[PDB]
RNA sequence: AAGCCUCCCGGUGGAUGGCUCGGCUCGGGCACCGAAGAAGGGCGCGGCAAGCAGCGAAAUGCUCGGGUGAGGCGCAAGCAGCCGUUGACCCCGAGGUCCCCUAAUGGGAUAUCCUGCCGGGUUUCCGGCUCCCGGUUUAUAACUGGGUGGGAACCCCCCGAACGGAAACAUCUUAGUAGGGGGAGGAAAAGAAAUCAAUUGAGAUCCCCUGAGUAGGGGCGACCGAAAGGGGGACAGCCCAAACUAAACCUGCCGAUGAUAAGUCGGUGGGGAUGUGGUGUUACGACCUCUAGCCUGAGGUUGACCUCGGCUUUCCUAACCUAUCUAGCCGAACUCCCCUGGAACGGGGGGCCAUAGAGGGUGAAAGCCCCGUAGGCUAAAGAUAGGUGGAAAGUGGCUA
RNA sequence: AGCAAACUAAGUACCGUGAGGGAAAGCUGAAAAGAACCCCGGAAGGGGGAGUGCAAAGAGCCUGAAACCGGGUGGUUAUAC
RNA sequence: GGUGCAGAUCCCGGCGGUAGUAACAGCGAAGGGGGGUGAGAAUCCCCCUCGCCGGAAGGGCAAGGGUUUCCCGGCAACGUUCGUCAGCCGGGAGUUAGCCGGUCCUAAGGUAGGGCCUAAUAGGUACCUACCGAAAGGGAAAGGGGUUAACAUUCCCCUGCCU
RNA sequence: CCCCAUGAAAAGGGAGUCUGGAACGAUCCCGGGAGACCGUACCUAGAACCGACACUGGUGCCCCGGUGAGAAGCCCAAG
């Protein structure tokens, strides 16, 4: 019931509220993480372990250390380009390229989240 | 130095002298002006809104 | 109420020489309360009061103290000096 | 040499092509704000802050609940610092603060600025201060309690042109238009026949398709112009003055009871016989009064009379329950092999989902990468609607 | 073009004593990786050599027409439209 | 269907030719020598000299402007040429009153509320009440010497005066 | 001296004459305290105002040794 105007899609994604940019963070996990969580796609924060499926460096694995919340991309360690003078900057990959290979479990607030979601028991 | 839940502690009297050292500390951060190089710029707005809580504390009180 | 104490090259040589502060106060206009706010607030005594308002939006006040008190003991406990 | 024509390269320039968080038209919802100070404006507020947006000396944001889960400090990427896992930012609900002008309202402003008199605590500061109405107090003194302005269009009422057309122009038309003044609402206005039409029929008002450019008006010129009836949409009806009664009546404040409501009881004040309350409002007749005669329950009295139990109209809201709204959440199926390429969302091969193949994003053209979609779920607190619940008054029918 | 207003401030700037009138202006790239360093220059998103990128019409940034101007190719020119 | 342009003294944008041409004279002023700074001086700075105004080209202050004022640093644009300079550009600052003026009074004149009028008012107004109307009119009381880069009957010193 | 010109009004000042009241009491000397609020920089013009401009226009008012009647024309101080 929402409408199908391109230009009315694309005013929602460009203007997200706070509260509402997870949803342009969301990843695939991998498939041991889900055998052992009970579902199939998460927001993505710091910390978490992350190997690309497509670009040019497909394959390379790290662990996510930035993250732009207002365009939906992610840096990884190890992951660089340097400069003129020589100092590296990050290469940013959409959240949407990479799969989720391991998860930082220490916020006690992100565990219950994944629990009401439908894991299995515990 | 965020105080929210001792201002409910303390009664109409001890607030208006809280609310008077709060408001010379404030009176002495205004050195920024002077460039005497605060390290923290932080602190006048941090002061600022510790001013604001404890008059809603006294207003609280139904004075 | 005193909102900022001002430390130009004017105002340090006023309180060197005259023994004057320079502060910028609220200008509220129903005034005859600057003399006492500082009398209570750091303790001296006033003898004279003259006020200004610059053209951006200030009201000014120079503030002379008595000779029983030094301003240079005021502005370096506000740290100007 | 001045040169001349043609093509190439460059400059200058910004057409062409492609793109789009902007417009434009329709459908559907929803619909008043203000003396408890509105709409509109002016000045301020950020560590460095000029503009926009946000906010008001508590000023780039304060408090309490709910949702969310790791970053946050707007457009806007710097220097420096800080807030947050004791749950921030952000979203929803409820509160606090809320400068000056402004209907502007104590007095004045060709000063967005000045300046009073009473009452209260008491630095600050906070309340009261034209035209009417119902009261108090000695009588023009003073005091208690109660319309004004805004809104894109739409609506109701008064005042009210010319240009133009008539092939000139004055009656006429344009036109009760444009415009002016006053008054509202979420709709206004109209509205229950002193109506229509025609052999005795219909039955309040309003809107649509018609009747119809018909009847009819007019230098009978240009031109102007109905209603009844037919088909539909919605389709309600009361209440007063009067006859008969004659204080049986209304209302402010205080106390109790009642869910702080309506109401009941008690005490004080203002009204009211120049009429408050009851009955009663329609037409080959209606309503009222008296007399005579026939018709639920209980009771009394002399088949007859009278008194208490159904019905009609009106007043009320809290507790409880239910549904919806203000928010967020669940939601299928490939990121398999080879080639091109900066990057597959392309080509070739293989597979899967579908109540979902609307649309979007992602390094190219993606049902299966992600958001969403078809389809489902949610709320401590407010808001709305319904149910449940409480009370007051007035009351026979028929025939002559 | 679409509302006058797609943009650093639209009834904004600006014009009028006033009632009032009323503009212009979009686009680097997938990612700033926004050109280190060396020579010249007073300096200049200035020149040259480099380097980044699939690709520099590289900040005056998509594509980049014509008019106009400069350099060059091929014909030709001071007895005649 | 908002559908085909050479014309509308067409609308808007860009660009020629005139042409590196006119103008930078006229209103009664004028420069020269030596030195400096700077990447770069007819044009900015220093010294000497020469010329012009002298009832204005000097001094003091309004309405109006609104930061143009003062210090430091600049030169892409701005100034009829140049510019190292500036009323321009960037960064900092600056206006102090019992005695000065407003504030008060009334003038010519106006307004609000009542009355009277108006179909009505945002309309008229002879009357009543109140208020408004002058930074050159009326209107209590101060002078000197000094002090800043920038204020001074306003700050300091001495001597005063009004209510 | 002149007019068929007769040439502002108020707040605010001072004084006088009376009436009432108290016996303490100054318009004179000495000492002490107080006197809100708002304006104030700069130009004021052949470059700061208005005229589209750093416009020969307009807006200004008040003031300023020799020769000579002179605020004229000519020459020169202060600036």
């Amino acid at each position: 019931m929402i409408s199908s105007k391109p230009s009315k899609q694309r005013k929602l994604v460009y203007n997200l509220p706070n509260h509402l940019r997870y949803k342009l963070l969301t990843a695939r996990l991998s498939e041991d993480l889900e055998k052992q969580y009970g579902i199939k796609r998460i927001s993505i924060r710091k910390g978490d372990s992350v190997k690309l499926m497509r670009g040019s460096q497909v394959g390379y694995e790290g662990k996510v250390v930035e993250v732009d919340r207002k365009r939906g991309r992610v840096a990884i360690e190890g992951l660089t380009k340097k400069k003129a003078d020589g100092t590296p900057v990050y290469v940013w990959v959409h959240a949407s390229k990479v799969i989720i290979t391991k998860l930082d479990t220490g916020d006690k607030e992100r565990m219950d989240a994944i629990e009401r979601k439908r894991k299995m028991r515990e | 130095p965020l105080e929210v839940d001792e201002l409910r502690k303390m009664d109409l009297k001890q607030l208006k002298e809280r609310l008077n050292e709060l408001e010379m500390q404030l009176l002495k951060l205004r050195v920024e002006s002077r460039m005497g190089t605060l390290k923290n710029t932080a602190s006048i707005k941090n002061t600022r809104k510790d001013i604001a809580r404890i008059l809603t504390v006294i207003g609280e009180k139904s004075k | 109420i005193i909102k900022e104490f001002l430390a130009t090259e004017k105002a340090v040589k006023l309180i060197e020489s005259q023994n004057t502060l320079t502060i910028i106060v609220n200008r509220n206009t129903t005034k005859k309360d600057i003399k006492n706010e500082v009398e209570k607030l750091f303790s001296v005594k006033v003898e004279k009061i003259n006020t200004l308002i610059t053209p951006k939006g200030e009201k000014k006040a120079y503030v002379k103290l008595k000779q029983e008190y030094k301003a240079s003991d005021v502005a370096h406990k506000l740290g100007m000096l």
